[PDB]
């Protein structure tokens, strides 16, 4: 019952 | 059992942005979701087997990284199932089918809180203004928002960006789409390192890791969405001889001197024992040489972390006296 996506990060 | 949309009275609807610090803008690359809340009344005439529909905006999807997911059952406060739903990807429509519950209780009402994300295949470009529309039965609600995508991280000639574009929870793998040199700089002695050793999570990089590299032509433009839906459109230049595992849960890909953008699609596994999906993180670092005599170099990094949201359906009916 999980809906997925994703994050981006800039070091 | 037949359609009873006309017997469903929607009393309240709203479209809410997942975050509170970017009103009017959906930061798709920060995993910001669109939440559709709706409350409705079910006429007593509705019987078991009858159906009703719910629609999400055609520029959105329930899940960004997966195509398989369960639509929340609508249950009352005793746990009884009022209705079960199914999702149709062709028309972004959910169909709920009422159970024997509607033939036992009356004055039934329900509330749905459904999450959703921007459908990257429909919105390839940054700053795309949309008038998103969600519907329940024969009612609808609209909201204007602008979709914003990320920008590359750069340091001299080193420049890149990346995004997770799939997750297989059954086989425990994630897919990361990496844009190398999207800015078309003259990157000398370019090396790309992909690491599963993150500061907030991890993945597993080993000889099972699948890496494919594609060259972007002079006439092509990568979509801002950072997701490729048709790789046959790009020149496959994969050469395993240039990918070599490193000594720290990583792998190094030698690109040499380049002036064009490249796409790297990587499929890696993640620890099945993880209990927190947000601990799945993969890091990419592009290194370029800025001084051919001294070998002095620069690096630009990027990392992605898996994100997720949930949906729910609640209801309640009265047992007739
Ligand atoms: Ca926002």
């Amino acid at each position: 019952g999980f809906f997925f996506s994703a994050r981006g990060h800039r070091p | 059992g037949s359609n009873v949309n006309h017997l469903i009275k929607v009393t309240d609807q709203s479209i809410t942005e997942g975050y509170d610090d970017s009103d009017g803008i959906i930061k798709a690359h920060d995993a910001e979701n669109l939440i559709y809340d709706v409350t409705f009344e079910v006429d007593d005439k509705v019987k078991s087997g009858d159906t009703m529909t719910v629609n999400i905006d055609k520029n959105t999807v329930p899940s960004d990284l997966t195509d398989s997911f369960a639509i929340p059952k609508i249950k009352d406060n005793s746990g009884e199932i009022i209705a079960t739903g199914t999702y149709d990807n062709t028309n972004k429509q959910i169909t709920y089918t009422f159970t024997d519950y509607v033939d036992k209780y009356e004055n039934i009402k329900a509330h749905l809180k459904l999450t959703s994300y921007i459908d990257k295949s429909k919105v390839p470009n940054n700053n795309t203004k949309l008038d998103v529309e969600y519907k329940t039965a024969l009612s609808s609600v609209n909201k204007t928002i602008t979709v914003e995508y990320q920008k590359p991280n750069e340091n001299r000639t080193a420049n890149l960006q990346s995004m997770f574009t799939n997750i297989d929870t059954k086989n425990h793998t994630v897919e990361q789409t990496i844009y190398i040199n999207p800015l078309r700089y003259s990157a000398k002695e370019t090396n790309v390192n992909i690491s599963g050793n993150g500061d907030e999570g991890s993945t597993i990089i080993d000889d099972s890791t699948i890496i494919k590299v594609y060259k972007v032509g002079d006439n092509q433009n990568l979509p801002d969405s950072n997701r490729i839906y048709d790789y046959s459109e790009y020149e496959d230049v994969t050469n395993d001889d240039y990918a070599q595992l490193g000594n720290n849960n990583d792998v190094n890909i030698n690109f040499g001197n380049i002036d064009s953008p490249y796409i790297i699609k990587v499929i890696s596994k993640y620890d099945p024992n993880k209990d927190d999906y947000t601990t799945i993180q993969q890091t990419v670092t592009m290194q370029t040489t800025i001084n051919e005599y001294t070998g002095e170099f620069r690096t630009a990094s990027y990392d992605n972390t898996i994100a997720f949201s949930t949906s729910s359906g609640q209801g309640q009916g009265d047992l007739p006296p």
